């Protein structure tokens, strides 16, 4: 019982701080302010607010089983969790576009690095369109369609049992997403690949394939991680939702449920930390 | 050359607007700070408005806030000053006044000519109105104010003004000691708290005049009566 | 016949630092010394000025 | 055969300066300071820094005032700073960005910098139009532009990549005297504080002592191994310490003609870049490569603190005429005011 | 602040620093080319379309939308590495090497090794030119390539030879992460501007690399 308590606490614990460096990282240094930084720096702080107030503030309804917060408050808490996973999705997908753009329009991309105005309106549009998402939906579901079937000392989204909002919400919440970077990180290996060979067509040629065989491997690991972390829970839901819990083990829908926000965890780890500008400024700091 | 021309003025019936206009050339406009200030008939100098160099802050005296505007056009060297609602009170020569803001810079350096208009708070004293004087003899004027006028930074914002008969004022000592450019050495600025004295040693014809103590530290600037030098 | 005025030209400038007056090193060392230790009261970097004097707080 | 028989007599001569530089060396600088106490540990905190310029810093020079002061940088900019208030007094583009040098007229009037171009551009900052304009543009120098400084508002030495310093009259934009005598590129010049003479460091390793008015050298001083990349007088002008790339700070004495006392440690191992006197002179603050700037003392040769504050090359440094502060430009685009606390 | 002059004085410091973000962005948007090369190797003429804007000779040109400022430093008669260290942030090198100039063959690969292995161009790219491959090509017949490279056993062909003398400054690079992009050009040839252009985005694409964090 209480191992389960310190790994809850250990996800809290990673999660704050490690997204708190790359906020006190980003306001250290003045020269971080390319548009590609302002995106990691928008992935930091919506996963800065996972491990700082939606986490903390589930550990009880898993140590005690029942929300004991208020029905009122319970609403604020999906709202925020909903809002902060689908800005950490859509993140994922703005930073892809961006290093897509890089490689590919390189001449434009050096020309617009820089420009603030461009980077904090697509910041801007991420959380927008994430709260557009699920915002209107959980808040006037039952405003609109008479009563609610959520039982008193529980806690989750009205659409939890629906089917045919789940199927089409996760169509905008993770299949285009994952086959956004999917896409995306697949064009950036085409065409580094494809430069290469017309370059090639020494120790010089040896160490340009082997960079690019080390982007290759940087490049699956961003899909593998997105998808495996997401995939499980998106897929459960809809699954779940068609045999309203009878076809899923309940242990089962926890541990996809928790995969979610481990993946808000990764994310300092896998963007930020493998940034050369932002490694140096770590070591500056630390 | 420095130049500031005031146009736009004349007689106005009560209640009217009228649209005042200063154009200048010869120095960097968008640099620089633009006030205007009115002089009543037979009357002191009195601060109407401020804009700062870029737009971004203005500022105007309580008797004229919510019935003028003033706005720049920094592409054509134009100051503009719109006045609504205009009453007998606004009758007086309204001069344009360049003022640049930085370390060691001295506002109010330059006046316009003015532009007449006839419509149909630290308190600045000049107890003295008038002073008879003699060429080549030492004349002080004094000036009073209700606040001390220094400021923690050291400075002493108090501001030294001669108008010469039929002339624009001309800026003499700013911030209480130092000396304007082309204003000879012989004038001297000396002052302390709330009192300060202007020394004048060997008094010439041009030095007749009015002279008026303004202080800047903080608005609406204000002026003194003014106190006259004749023979 | 370059190298030939470039000698004449240096060898003269050498005349010229050769007849200078030379005072002893303990000397020259002395009035650094000295100088140092007059002014070392009037030297904020040396002796730090207490904050109400330091125009960089 | 007179060829031969001319350069052996500067070897003679040479040998006779060597041996009357010997002769007077009687005691060393570290001997006569032995019994006097340490300066301690200094500790300095950036009090300021200066944030704007987008590239390498290569110079600044304090005004007068002790408050003003002026960078050059190579994104292009001059730009004046209010080192109280942090504030940007002035912001000067200049035509040329590859600027190596600038200085502070004394008066405050006038600003003058100069790299690669080749000129020495002067900037009138008092102007009736409210802008700092160019007065005037010094040409002559057939290399790079490394130090200027003003004597006056109508003259001002400038040391060249040509081997030759230049003194210039503003008003007729003419070098009124030419200094020859390097054999390499002068990288840096000191004024004295009665402004009579000069010192200029050259790569030829040497450090030549200029008469302003007469336009001859009057003392030569060697014992560097490397580049001289800084010099700076004494504050009573009997003296000049340099900095070379070989690691080392030496201080030369006017009246003795002959080095007094090295500045160097065995970690340092990297070129220096400036070099400067606190207001008594006690410290010695020098610039390094190694992204530091070591302040030593000067009677003593100890190394009494470090101001490390940068990411790059310390290119420049400067000590306000009050000896209030200290300023540390850098490669890294930003500039640092360093004093103690009580 | 609190003084209302101080109020206008910080203001207009506000003001300054606006401009200098609009400068700087602007000027990061600019190729910068440091050119090099022996004192008659064709780097005058490397470009037909571009127009200059003792000293430093600064050269500029935009092509597909994109400005490159190409500077010439062989007037500057002083010692180099006192002066080298103000291009450490170039976007590239163009070296122009002359095929047809035994003489001054040796003195270029001296040269380029000194810049190449520079404590201050470790990361930098260079594009290598070998000008004048027309005559290098006629003037091959009765000047065989032994003379300048003594060493050289290879065939006699003209193909082979400029081949040859590519390979010797490409082994001059002894850091793995440099790319030297070697091109043959003529005297009358005019797409000089699309080689750079080609080579620097290529060095653009693994600057981008590094900036969005993939290298
Ligand atoms: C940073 C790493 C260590 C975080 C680890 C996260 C995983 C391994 C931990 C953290 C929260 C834990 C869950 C907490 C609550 C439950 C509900 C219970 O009925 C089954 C176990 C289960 C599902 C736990 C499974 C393991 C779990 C998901
Ligand atoms: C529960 C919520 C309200 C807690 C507060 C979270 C938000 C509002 C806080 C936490 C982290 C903060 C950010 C931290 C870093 C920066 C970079 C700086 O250059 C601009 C401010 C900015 C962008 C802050 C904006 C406000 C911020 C995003
Ligand atoms: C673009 C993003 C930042 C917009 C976010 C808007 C959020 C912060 C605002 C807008 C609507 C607000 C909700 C409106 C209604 C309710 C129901 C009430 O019983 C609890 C508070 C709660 C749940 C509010 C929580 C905060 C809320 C969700
Ligand atoms: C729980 C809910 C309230 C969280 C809401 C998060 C939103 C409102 C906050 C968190 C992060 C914030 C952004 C952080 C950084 C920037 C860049 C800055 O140059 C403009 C503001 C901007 C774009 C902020 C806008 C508001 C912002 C997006
Ligand atoms: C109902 C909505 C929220 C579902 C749509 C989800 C996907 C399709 C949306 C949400 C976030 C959006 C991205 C947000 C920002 C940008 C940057 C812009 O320069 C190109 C489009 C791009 C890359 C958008 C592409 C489409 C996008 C990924
Ligand atoms: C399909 C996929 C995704 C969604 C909503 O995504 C956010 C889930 C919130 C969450 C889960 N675990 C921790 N937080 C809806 C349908």
């Amino acid at each position: 019982t209480a191992v389960l308590a310190a790994l809850m606490a250990l996800l809290i614990v990673a999660t704050v701080l490690g997204n708190a460096l790359v906020m006190l990282a980003f306001v250290a240094d003045s020269s971080l302010r390319t548009q590609n930084n302002f995106f990691l720096l928008n992935l930091a702080i919506s996963d800065f607010l996972v491990g700082a107030f939606c986490i903390p503030l589930y550990v009880p309804y898993v140590l005690t089983g029942r929300w004991t917060f208020g029905r009122g408050l319970c609403k604020l808490w999906l709202v925020v969790d909903y809002l902060l996973c689908t800005s950490s999705a859509f993140n994922i997908v703005l930073i892809s576009y961006d290093r897509f753009l890089s490689v590919t329009r390189a001449v434009s991309y050096r020309a617009q690095q820089g420009d603030t105005r461009r980077a904090v309106r697509k910041m801007l549009l991420v959380w927008v369109l994430a709260f557009l998402l699920y915002g209107p939906a959980i808040l006037s579901w039952e405003y609109l369609s008479g009563g609610s079937s959520i039982p008193e000392g529980h806690c989750y989204a009205e659409f939890f049992y629906n089917w045919y909002f789940l199927i089409t919400a996760s169509t905008l919440e993770f299949f285009t997403p994952f086959l956004s970077v999917t896409f995306f990180n697949l064009s950036i290996y085409l065409n580094i690949q494809r430069r290469t060979r017309l370059r090639l067509d020494s120790f010089t040629q040896r160490f340009r394939l082997s960079r690019d065989r080390k982007v290759a491997k940087s490049l699956a690991v961003i899909v593998s991680i997105f998808g495996l972390c997401w995939a499980p829970y998106t897929l459960l839901m809809i699954i779940r939702a068609a045999c309203h819990g009878h076809c899923v083990p309940d242990y089962w829908y926890e541990t996809s449920f928790w995969l979610l926000w481990a993946n808000s965890a990764v994310n300092p780890v896998l963007y930020p930390l493998c940034h050369h500008s932002f490694r140096r400024a770590f070591t500056k700091l630390l | 050359d420095v130049q500031l021309v005031e146009s736009g003025g004349g007689l106005v019936q009560p209640g009217g607007s009228r649209k005042l206009s200063c154009s200048a050339s010869g120095f960097a406009f968008s640099s620089f700070g633009m006030h205007w200030v009115r002089q009543a008939p037979e009357k002191g100098l009195e601060w109407v408005a401020y804009i700062s160099s870029g737009s971004g802050t203005i500022y105007y005296a309580d008797t004229v806030k919510g019935r003028f505007t003033i706005s720049r056009d920094d592409p054509k060297n134009t100051l503009f000053l719109q006045m609504t609602s205009l009453r007998s009170e606004d009758t007086a020569m309204y001069y344009c006044v360049r003022s640049i803001y930085y370390y060691g810079s001295s506002p109010f350096d330059f006046w316009g000519q003015g532009t007449t208009l006839t419509v149909s708070d630290i308190v600045m004293t000049q107890a003295t109105s008038s002073v008879p004087v003699t060429p080549g003899e030492s004349v002080s004027i004094s000036c009073r104010s209700s606040k001390s006028l220094l400021h923690s930074n050291g400075n002493t914002y108090l501001y030294w003004f001669l108008q010469r008969p039929g002339q624009s004022p001309q800026l003499l000592i700013y911030r209480m000691s130092n000396l304007a450019s082309g204003v000879p050495d012989r004038f001297s600025g000396s002052g302390s708290g709330t009192a300060f004295t202007l020394t004048i040693s060997r008094l010439e014809a041009e030095d007749v005049g009015v002279y008026y103590c303004m202080q800047h530290l903080e608005y609406p600037l204000t002026f003194g009566a003014g106190t006259k030098l004749e023979l | 016949t370059a190298s030939i005025a470039q000698a004449r030209k240096l060898v003269e400038q050498l005349k010229m630092e050769a007849n200078i007056d030379r005072i002893k090193v303990s000397k020259a060392a002395a009035d650094l010394m000295a100088y140092c230790e007059a002014h070392a009261k009037e030297d904020p970097l040396l002796t730090p000025v207490p904050a109400s004097e330091n125009p960089f707080r | 055969s007179e060829l031969d028989q001319l350069r052996q007599e500067a070897e003679q001569l040479k040998n006779q300066i060597r041996d009357a530089r010997k002769a007077c060396a009687d005691a060393t600088l570290s001997q006569i300071t032995n019994n006097i106490d340490p300066v301690g540990r200094i500790q300095m905190r950036t009090r300021r820094t200066l944030r704007g310029h987008l590239a390498k810093i290569y110079a600044m020079h304090w005004g007068t005032d002790s408050r003003l002061l002026v960078s050059a940088s190579q994104d292009g900019k001059l730009i004046i700073w209010d080192s109280y208030t942090t504030n940007k007094v002035h912001a000067i583009p200049l035509r040329s960005s590859w600027v190596m040098t600038c200085a502070y007229a004394p008066s405050g009037n006038y600003v003058a910098c100069g790299g690669l171009d080749n000129i020495c551009s002067i900037y009138n900052l008092k102007t009736r139009e409210g802008n700092v304009r160019v007065s005037r543009e010094l040409a002559g120098h057939t290399g790079y532009l490394s130090c200027c400084r003003f004597l006056d508002d109508n003259q001002i030495v400038t040391s060249s990549g040509d081997t030759t310093c230049a003194l210039w009259d503003i008003e007729t934009g003419q070098q009124t005297t030419t200094f020859t005598g390097h054999t390499g590129d002068v990288m840096s010049l000191s004024l004295a504080p009665d402004t009579r003479l000069f010192v200029s460091g050259a790569c030829d390793a040497s450090a030549k002592l200029w008469d302003v008015r007469e336009g001859m050298c009057r003392q030569t001083f060697t014992g560097h191994e490397s580049d001289i990349n800084a010099i700076c007088f004494f504050p009573n002008g009997n003296a000049f310490a340099t900095g070379s790339d070989d690691a080392t700070c030496r201080l030369f004495d006017l009246r003795a003609d002959q080095e007094l006392m090295t500045y160097s440690h065995d970690n340092i191992i990297c070129g220096i870049t400036s070099v400067s006197f606190s207001k008594s002179g006690r410290l010695l603050l020098a610039g390094y490569d190694d992204f530091n700037c070591n302040v030593w003392d000067a009677l003593k040769a100890d190394r009494a603190g470090v101001l490390a504050g940068h990411d790059n090359r310390v290119s420049c440094l400067g000590v306000t005429d009050d000896g209030m502060a200290v300023a540390t430009g850098s490669w890294d685009s930003f500039l640092k005011i360093w004093n103690g606390s009580s | 602040t609190l003084s209302a002059e101080e109020r206008a004085a910080l203001e207009r410091s506000k003001a300054i620093e606006k401009n200098l973000k609009e400068d700087g962005i602007s000027a990061a948007k600019d190729v910068k080319l440091l050119l090099l090369g022996a004192d008659n190797s064709g780097k005058s003429t490397i470009v037909k379309q571009m127009k200059i804007i003792t000293g430093i000779v600064e050269t500029h040109f935009t092509f597909k939308n994109l400005h490159f400022r190409l500077f010439d430093v062989g007037g500057q008669r002083s010692e180099r590495k006192k002066w080298i260290h103000c291009f450490e942030d170039v976007t590239a090198i163009i070296f122009c090497v002359d095929l047809s100039d035994y003489n001054r063959m040796h003195e270029s690969l001296m040269l380029f090794d000194s810049i190449c292995n520079n404590k201050f161009f470790i990361d930098t790219s260079i594009i290598l030119f070998l000008n004048k491959k027309d005559l290098f090509g006629e003037k091959i017949k009765k000047s065989p390539l032994t003379i300048c490279f003594p060493e050289y056993t290879g065939p006699n062909t003209y193909e082979d030879a400029a081949a040859y003398i590519q390979a010797q400054f490409e082994s001059k690079n002894r850091s793995p992460n440099k790319e030297i992009y070697c091109h043959m050009t003529c005297a009358t040839d005019t797409n000089n501007a699309q080689v750079i252009f080609d080579a620097v985005t290529d060095i653009i694409i693994a600057n981008n690399l590094r900036g969005c964090g993939l290298y």
